[PDB]
């Protein structure tokens, strides 16, 4: 009886594109303040 | 500088002659494995098929017989060959025993 | 009286207060002559396998077998200490010594089975785990590998009764269930693995596999 | 009793013997000293040199720039120094400085030698006799330290590599009696020796005016008789060359039970079974050094050796993985895996191999042979001619030099342009079956069947079976028919049938042939009854033997 590697889930691809467009958001709006 | 100074990995001097780094390739050599590789020697599937005879020639003859054409399915449900069928359902003892019977046993219709 | 405890909780199950079971051994070496017995290094071996500490897979598996090559209590162990290990080399050793001698038992089969595993040979070692299931009845081995051996390469459909058959004909044991549901969860199939991982988990309450589930 | 009291004497003393030994940066003693102390039966550190603080800060730098493989550097140093302990260090460091730069300028020289068989080296020669007349000892004299013996060796190995022989050996015996129990002094005495003429020349030396210094020694131990190295000396020259064995036995059993775990010793008493072609004890020898002492690239050349011959390519399969994850650079881990390779039939592959293995260290001669083989199988016979004539030009005492050179134009139409080659292989082993048969097939091909017919009843009386003799009769009983003399090979047509009989119906197949003939002959002689038993009892042979004899029998039966 052996066991395989358990079940194990990384970043996916959605979220991290969630957070990149995130990113641009707060890097979109702060230079607008500045100018 | 410091460079022989530090002893802290592999280094020159730990190796016994300073010139065998001339050749340096024979560590990133991959030995042939023991079996089934010396199959392709006579080439230059049938290597799979050459393990498992190599492997299938520690049976009895009986037992040979019986898993001559042995063939199971995923539910358990168990098909055996006669050299008629015998198909039945799996981890019951008598089942087996029946398969061992009509394999060696006598059967005669008799008219 | 107290020997006798000892001697049937060496046997004990896992999972469950280990300690006691350590305590309990460490009595048993020291103080009576049984310090280095067959059971005792058995125990031990299950303990290092529970926990994972295959090192110690290695060495008391390799001094026990030094004086008894063929011990069929812990050859099991042994098998998935070292497959854990892959160590090919020693694999093709104890499947080729066991061939020469016990052609009928389903242990040499599974061994021969698991040393294709290791070389990643599924599709072949399908039917030698179907051999040793087939040579012995009631052995959860052969079984758990051969449904590993459908559920690691496609064809997942009938994993799934591979599974079914596993849990149904060997009650009791958690680890059928948490796979059935693991893979129902593979197929992306939500509640039927969380039923499966409740049953799981009612079955057995101490395992950080079904737990990561 | 007085063995324990023996016992008591060596570990003291091979304490002591690593000890200098390692301390003064030579490890052809120091590791085997070691070595032979953990094998030893089991039944304050200790140390001393006459050092100033001011030099011993010396011996420091010395030491440490040794082994950090800056020789050059030490010398530099080192140069002022007029300690006979540091001396040796310098000339040490200095003669092993061109002992790695001359191994740097060949690699690509695979001979070694010169073909009708200096002054950078007479450079070091000058001053250890200038030391030497200097110093206040000169040998000879009760008070003679390590150092002084120590020195003694540098030039004796100084002078052999200059082909100085009988003036390195005198040197050797003035080291070693100075100071014993130093392998590597021991080992470069026995390569001076050439032939076992010479090993009872020295033997008597070492017996009847030859002693240790008693006061460097210690005691119960200058004594000849119960000495090590003279015992170790006697298993070692007197069986490498093969030599007659004398004082050998009572000598070996002694070392058996002072040395019971020695790893040395069992891979030597597993080589004495491997020369004497008893292949199935040796096995059971060799399976314990493995499994007892796992890493050793020193004899694992023969283990090797006997697996190819035993054949078990699973077995070789195993031996080869495991051997080359240890190191790919000993020149035994690059001849085990070329016969693991050889096995496969994997030609252009094992041919890399030999030649790897024998660049590592010239000295093993024995790849020269056994890449010459791996050129037969590839059907290139002008490239195997090459390799097998290179062995006999490193040394022209090689019986598998020359026999293998033999083959490779016997495959060949040359057949007696072979006999020259096999003539000489002939001289080395004379008592083999093996090589005057073979003689005896290249006579019968050049027409010179006078010749040939003397040849095969040598082979016969070689022979330690009488079964290999069926074989030869058959072959030998046809020459006489081709020298037109019938009666005379009739008696030989009895021999070789009669041998069936005497193995209890053997039925082989070259004595099928002798049935069928000799029932033939027997019809034209008119004696119907005494053929007729001939055919039935060769009834069971080949398809066309069985109708042969069957027709016959029919042809008797009638007239009888």
């Amino acid at each position: 009886m052996i066991r395989r590697a358990p079940t194990t889930l990384q970043l996916s691809h959605d979220d991290v594109t969630s957070l990149i467009d995130d990113l641009n958001e707060q890097k979109l709006k702060q230079q607008l303040n500045i100018e | 500088s410091s460079s022989s100074y530090r002893d802290s990995y592999f280094q020159y001097r730990h190796l016994p002659a300073p010139h065998h780094i001339l050749y340096a390739e024979w560590n990133q050599d991959i030995l042939a494995l023991p079996d089934e590789v010396a199959n392709i020697t006579m080439a230059m599937m049938t290597s799979e098929q050459n393990s498992n005879r190599y492997w299938n020639s520690f049976h009895d003859e009986d037992d040979w017989n019986l898993f001559n054409g042995m063939e199971l399915e995923s539910n358990g449900v168990v098909t055996f060959a006669g050299q008629e069928t015998i198909t039945g359902s799996i981890f019951d003892r008598r089942i087996t025993q029946l398969a061992y019977a009509r394999n060696n046993g006598w059967h005669e219709l008799a008219l | 009286k107290e020997i006798m405890k000892n001697l049937y909780k060496i046997n004990l199950s896992k999972y469950i207060n280990t300690e006691d079971i350590t305590k309990s051994n460490e009595i048993l070496a020291k103080d009576y002559k049984l310090a280095d017995n067959v059971d005792v290094v058995r125990s031990k071996v299950d303990i290092c396998y529970t926990q994972c500490k295959f090192n110690e897979c290695l060495e008391l598996c390799e001094t026990v077998l030094e004086n008894d090559e063929f011990n069929t209590n812990i050859l099991p162990a042994y098998i998935g200490c070292l497959y854990e290990l892959s160590n090919k080399n020693k694999l093709f050793l104890l499947s080729h010594r066991l061939a020469e001698t016990f052609p009928k038992s389903a242990i040499t089969w599974f061994s021969v089975a698991t040393y294709y595993m290791s070389l990643d040979r599924i599709s072949e070692a399908q039917k030698y785990y179907s051999k040793s299931s087939i040579l012995d009845p009631s052995f959860a081995a052969a079984w758990l590998g051969f449904a590993h051996t459908y559920a690691l390469e496609g064809e997942q459909d009938q994993a799934l009764t591979a599974y079914s058959t596993a849990s149904r004909f060997f009650p009791g044991m958690h680890l059928p269930k948490l796979f059935l549901g693991m893979q129902f969860m593979a197929m992306n199939s939500l509640n039927l693995a969380e039923s499966y991982f409740v049953l799981a988990y009612d079955i057995c309450p101490n395992d950080p596999l079904v737990l990561n589930e | 009793d007085s063995q324990d009291k023996i016992i008591h004497d060596i570990r003291i003393q091979l304490r002591k013997a690593a000890t200098e030994l390692s301390r003064w940066k030579l490890y052809g003693s120091s590791k085997w000293a070691a070595e032979a102390l953990a094998g030893l039966a089991e039944a304050i550190p200790q140390n001393g040199f006459g050092l100033s603080e001011t030099e011993y800060d010396l011996y420091l730098l010395g030491s440490t720039l040794f082994d950090a493989k800056e020789f050059d550097r030490c010398v530099f140093f080192l140069k002022d120094v007029t300690n006979p302990y540091l001396k040796f260090l310098k000339l040490y460091s200095k003669f092993l400085s061109w002992d790695k730069k001359s191994q740097e300028s060949m690699e690509n020289i695979l001979t070694t030698g010169k073909f009708t068989d200096q002054s950078n080296i007479s450079s070091i020669l000058k001053e250890i006799n200038t030391f030497l007349e200097s110093y206040e000892i000169k040998i000879d004299d009760d008070e003679a330290d390590l150092g002084l013996a120590l020195l003694y060796y540098l030039r004796g190995v100084i002078l052999k590599q200059e082909k100085n022989i009988s003036k390195a050996m005198s040197s050797f015996l003035k080291s070693l009696s100075c100071y014993s129990f130093n392998w590597s002094c021991w080992l470069e005495l026995m390569d001076c020796l050439q032939k076992v003429d010479d090993a009872l020349l020295l033997n008597n030396y070492l017996y009847q005016n030859f002693q240790f210094k008693f006061s460097e020694n210690l005691g119960s131990q200058r004594t000849i008789e119960f000495n090590i190295m003279i015992k170790f000396f006697k298993l070692k020259v007197f069986e490498e060359l093969n030599g007659q064995l004398e004082d050998y036995f009572e000598d070996l059993e002694f070392l058996l039970q002072v040395f019971p775990n020695f790893t040395f010793l069992k891979a030597y008493n597993a080589t004495i079974s491997y020369n004497n072609l008893d292949y199935v004890t040796a096995e059971s020898r060799f399976d314990d050094i493995v499994k007892q002492d796992p890493y050793r690239l020193n004899d694992l050349e023969t283990y090797s050796n006997i697996l190819y011959v035993m054949q078990k390519n699973s077995k070789l399969a195993y031996l080869a993985q495991f051997v080359s994850q240890i190191d790919r650079f000993r020149p035994e881990t690059c001849c085990i895996i070329a016969n693991y390779y050889s096995a496969r039939q994997e030609h252009e592959k094992s041919i890399m191999y030999f030649r790897r293995a024998l660049t590592l260290d010239k000295k093993t001669t024995n790849a020269w042979t056994l890449m010459g083989h791996e050129f037969v199988e590839l059907s290139n016979s002008h490239a195997a001619i090459e390799c097998y004539r290179r062995a006999v030009d490193i040394c022209p005492r090689d019986f598998k030099a020359w026999f293998g050179l033999g083959q490779a134009y016997a495959l060949l139409d040359m057949h007696l342009y072979s006999l020259y080659y096999f003539q000489k292989a002939c001289t080395l082993k004379p008592w083999d079956r093996r090589i005057w048969q073979v003689l005896g097939e290249c006579y019968s091909k050049t027409g010179n069947k006078v010749e040939a017919i003397k040849c095969y009843k040598r082979s016969i009386k070689a022979s330690q079976t009488v079964d290999q003799n069926t074989s030869i009769y058959y072959r030998l009983a046809q020459l006489y028919e081709e020298l037109e003399d019938l009666q005379e090979c009739k008696k030989f047509m009895m021999k070789c049938v009669d041998v069936e009989e005497l193995l209890e119906g053997i039925v082989t197949d070259e004595t099928v042939k002798a049935r069928l003939w000799l029932a033939i002959f027997e019809i034209k002689a008119g004696n119907y009854q005494l053929a007729y038993d001939y055919a039935m009892g060769v009834s069971s042979g080949t398809s066309q033997e069985i109708e042969e004899a069957r027709m016959l029998a029919r042809e008797c039966r009638r007239h009888m």
